[PDB]
RNA sequence: UGCCUGGCGGCCGUAGCGCGGUGGUCCCACCUGACCCCAUGCCGAACUCAGAAGUGAAACGCCGUAGCGCCGAUGGUAGUGUGGGGUCUCCCCAUGCGAGAGUAGGGAACUGCCAGGCA
RNA sequence: GCUCAACGGAUAAAAGGUACUCCGGGGAUAACAGGCUGAUACCGCCCAAGAGUUCAUAUCGACGGCGGUGUUUGGCACCU
RNA sequence: UCCUCCUAAAGAGUAACGGAGGAGCACGAAGGUUGGCUAAUCCUGGUCGGACAUCAGGAGGUUAGUGCAAUGGCAUAAGCC
RNA sequence: CCGACUUACCAACCCGAUGCAAACUGCGAAUACCGGAGAAUGUUAUCACGGGAGACACACGGCGGGUGCUAACGUCCGUCGUGAAGAGGGAAACAACCCAGACCGCCAGCUAAGGUCCCAAAGUCAUGGUUAAGUGGGAAACGAUGUGGGAAGGCCCAGAC
């Protein structure tokens, strides 16, 4: 049900993914093997919330990428190692 | 505490040529202790298992067998 | 107290303690004690952390402990110089790094175990911090 | 496995003949037939080859498979060889004991100007 | 094809040994010295490697 | 020109293991006999010789199957060269290199020179 | 033909006392004091099982943790 | 005095009264070559015989072995006749 | 006797999950080192032979470590830098730290580290926030309705504190 926007990552890297997580959005990707990978990114505060719901891990979510809309699987997730926060979290194109 | 303190001296081991090297007939290119390079090509093994050229050429290193076990060989190029 | 039984060495070098740890997880339990800090955390300081605990949740529940010391810490005796070889095993320290689940436990109401892991982190030197089992 | 044991069985002699760089002639024997060919040092390309089984070798013979006619192909792998001027190969073995029929399929192209 | 100018902006008192080769390869000397080298990836490669002591008007 | 079988290699698990099926005109294997050439630290079991009655059971090859072995991204993470910085027994910034594990997935090989049988 | 094993092997052949002592040097190196450090020592604090008829903190305070001063036993050998 | 591993920072070398072990030999075959062979450990069955002797099948596969300490190596065996 | 009933027990091998290792490796970088080719730059900076030496007491700082207590202006190594053998500016004063390598002269100009209120040369500069402590201008566990910002949560005009 939660529907989440993203946009694309224009440049990609180590220091340029703690320039993002330094502005409360963290890196994530969508595979579904058939397509080629879609490296995004998107809110922090706004999906650290919506993963406290139990059904985050168990539903069809959705994608608002440049309009269009994929409907997506949480299929892993990065967690920091003392922090309530984010790092990644890999999207399977269900 | 006491009772320790020895060593013995360094042997000096290791890749004398590396690949793409020209070499002389004879010439050591490794100094073994086992066979961890095993003799390839135109290439010897001493009884140190010492691996030394046999035709002048420029070494090359290969990774042939069903156990992937390394080959010093020797183009003579 | 935790100590290895038949280790292979019997001194092991200083060595550096850099990095984040491994076991970030709450795997076995439900509710876990996890280290904001770092720096080694001894056989002395688990025991007197672990009777604080299975005591404050009276002795119901289970009780994981997740680290163990496993490297010797010598130290010279007193009024003796330097060298002449290196000192004799005193303790045994697990090397602590910021993100590791030292403790955890299962079968408690969340509240309980909530005060009961505030008085096991008043004997620990290192930062700590109560984390709950995820879905992941 | 009655056969990897004979195929380990060579290979020391098998190997130390690509090291050498020379033309060996391998011999593969069977209760009813047996094979003699000869391949260069390349290893992968033949060159000459002989057997029991061609129509016109086995054709004269009594039986196929005994040492009268491994002398009949050991003659016939010697013409073939020294026709297109190979004359200066090595024996294989390919494990089989230089006892019986090996022995003379040697013994015949040793006789019929092959040099080994 | 087009030249490239190059001046140092920082001395070479304490740098690493390779560092104070670099400069010599480029050919500075001092502090605001310029100099007019060839355009070429193995020139750039030059820069790449001292660019915080020299300052490039490409 | 295609199919099958045998030998010698390249190649090395995407190539090996397990499970189900299938092949005897030729090749191959099991097989018959052993006084003989030859052998058993006893035994023709292995090696070897003399052949063809039988079979494709075992073995081997071929075909299918993911239950294992194996290969394996993209993204992120760790580490690190150079230059700066911090509350500097540990970290951060700019820039360059960038794993390991894991995930999606791939996958039960490919090929060359000869010699046979069949069409 | 050498445990010339002090193993690049001073002689074939070798132990001590000196507070009765002496010479050339060194703060390159010790005792005293100073200096840096603070393991140890002294002082304080944090959590609180318990003692205190009931009652953890009137008074003490287990198993552990964090510091201060430069008063002890030490570490180093920077000054003489 | 000599040998092996770590400290030794992925070429060589690299110190401390740093952490751990060895040598002052053996062999006339334990060397050369030719021919042949593959181990540890578990399962079942079996007379003395037991958890472990020898025998027969299965798994396993080098987890065995190397005159002697450790490292590297070894199936084409450098292991066993 | 066989074991015939039993045991609130301990428990190897395997199976699933979670950690540790300088003397563990089925994986594995960055750098470094060796060799080849090619521009550019450097008063041959490279090697060989010969005449003359000194030196073999090093110190600190950064990075990788051993020892120590991850204590010492402690001690032993690897690599870089400085002092030794280098003056000038900065850090109040302060061989080693930061900037920078002095042939001589000038009552000329521009900058580096560091700074612009007076001592003492240069902003009592401009815009927007934070601190009420002289914090700035020493120090920890721990304790607290100090204060700014951010994402949510609970109760509430069928009336909340
Ligand atoms: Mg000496
Ligand atoms: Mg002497
Ligand atoms: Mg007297
Ligand atoms: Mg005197
Ligand atoms: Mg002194
Ligand atoms: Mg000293
Ligand atoms: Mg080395
Ligand atoms: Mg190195
Ligand atoms: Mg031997
Ligand atoms: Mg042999
Ligand atoms: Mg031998
Ligand atoms: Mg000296
Ligand atoms: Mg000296
Ligand atoms: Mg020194
Ligand atoms: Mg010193
Ligand atoms: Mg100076
Ligand atoms: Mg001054
Ligand atoms: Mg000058
Ligand atoms: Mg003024
Ligand atoms: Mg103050």
């Amino acid at each position: 049900m939660f529907t989440i926007n993203a946009e694309v990552r224009k440049e990609q890297g180590k220091g340029a993914s703690r320039r993002l997580r330094a502005a409360n959005k963290f890196p994530a990707i969508i595979y579904g093997g058939k397509e080629a990978p879609l490296a995004i990114e998107l809110d922090h505060d706004k999906v650290m919330n919506m993963q406290a719901k139990a059904e985050f891990y168990s539903e069809v979510l959705t994608i608002v990428v440049d309009g269009k809309e994929i409907k997506v699987k949480a299929q892993d997730v990065q967690r920091h190692p003392y922090k309530p926060k984010l790092q990644h979290i890999d999207f399977v194109r269900a | 505490s006491t009772r320790n303190g020895r060593d013995s001296e360094a042997k000096r081991l290791g890749v004398k040529r590396f690949g793409g090297e020209s070499v002389l007939a004879g010439s050591i290119i490794v100094r073994q202790r086992g066979t961890k390079f095993h003799a390839g090509a135109n290439v010897g093994c001493g009884r140190d298992h010492t691996l030394f050229a046999k035709a002048d050429g420029k070494v090359k290193f290969e990774v042939k067998g069903p156990k992937n076990r390394k080959f010093i060989s020797i183009e003579a190029e | 107290m935790l100590q290895p039984k038949r280790t292979k060495f019997r001194k092991m070098h200083k060595g550096r303690n850099r990095g984040l740890a491994q076991g970030t997880d709450v795997s076995f339990g439900s509710f876990g004690l996890k280290a904001v800090g770092r720096g080694r955390l001894t056989a002395r300081q688990i025991e007197a952390a672990r009777r604080a605990m299975t005591r404050a949740v009276k002795r119901q529940g289970k009780i994981w402990i997740r680290v163990f010391p496993d490297k010797p810490i010598t130290e010279k005796p007193l009024a003796v110089r330097m060298g002449k070889g290196k000192g004799n095993v005193e303790y045994w320290v697990a090397l602590i790094q910021p993100g590791k689940v030292l403790y955890e436990m299962d079968g408690v109401p969340e509240e309980l175990a909530r005060e009961a892991f505030k008085l096991a982190a008043a004997k620990l030197p290192i930062k700590t911090t109560f984390v709950t089992k995820t879905v992941m | 496995d009655k056969k990897s044991a004979r195929i380990r069985r060579a290979t020391r002699a098998r190997r130390k003949l690509q090291e050498l760089g020379a033309t060996r002639l391998v011999v593969h024997r069977t209760p009813r037939h047996i094979y003699a060919q000869v391949i260069a040092p390349n290893g992968s390309e033949v060159l000459v080859a002989a057997s029991t089984v061609e129509k016109a070798i086995a054709e004269q013979l009594k039986y196929t498979g005994n040492k009268d006619a491994a002398a009949a192909v050991g003659k016939a792998v010697a013409e073939r060889a020294l026709e297109k001027g190979i004359k200066d190969v090595s024996f294989d073995r390919s494990g089989f004991q230089y006892h019986g029929r090996v022995q003379a399929l040697a013994d015949a192209a040793r006789e019929a100007g092959l040099q080994f | 094809a087009k030249t490239i100018k190059i001046t140092q902006t920082r001395s070479a008192i304490g740098r690493l040994p390779k560092h104070k080769a670099t400069l010599l390869g480029l050919g500075l000397r001092r502090i605001g010295h310029t100099v007019e080298r060839e355009d070429t990836p193995a020139i750039r490669g030059m820069i790449n490697a001292v660019s915080f002591m020299v300052k490039v008007e490409e």
